[PDB]
């Protein structure tokens, strides 16, 4: 339930091939950016960084949970379906 | 006369398994009509 990992903007790159090392079976890669993940305060900072470095990018708008209406009393409604059968 | 030396609550020595619910059945004809939430149950 913690939300502390959803505060900042990230920049990652497209995933590329990983294959099995013949000797050990370890995951090998030829992608030097496979682990590169950058952090930004705002999407404008992230876009600016991407533009000056020549990378083409996709921007996904931040999803924020919408305000919910909560009422403990609704659990015991006289004539509404919200009444709970167990506690 | 007046007496204060005997226990006058001996009827319950003759109560049985269904005494309470039999009385509840008798009381059914005196009750007022129940209110209604407007649905059969919270799951309707």
């Amino acid at each position: 339930s913690g939300v502390n990992n959803t505060k900042k903007w990230k920049m990652e790159f497209d995933t590329r091939e990983r294959w099995e090392n013949p000797l050990m079976g370890w995951a090998s890669t030829a992608d030097p950016l496979s682990n590169l993940v950058l952090t930004f305060s705002t999407k404008e900072d992230a876009v600016a960084f991407a533009e000056k470095n020549g990378w083409s990018y996709d921007v996904e708008e931040r999803k924020v949970p919408k305000p919910k209406s909560k009422s403990y009393g609704a659990n015991f409604s006289w004539n509404k379906r919200t009444r709970v059968s167990t506690k | 006369p007046f007496d204060n030396t005997t226990y006058k609550n001996l009827q319950h020595h003759d109560y049985s398994t269904y005494t309470f619910l039999d009385l509840n059945l008798d009381l059914s004809k005196f009750r007022m009509p129940q209110p209604s939430s407007g649905r059969e149950s919270p799951r309707h």
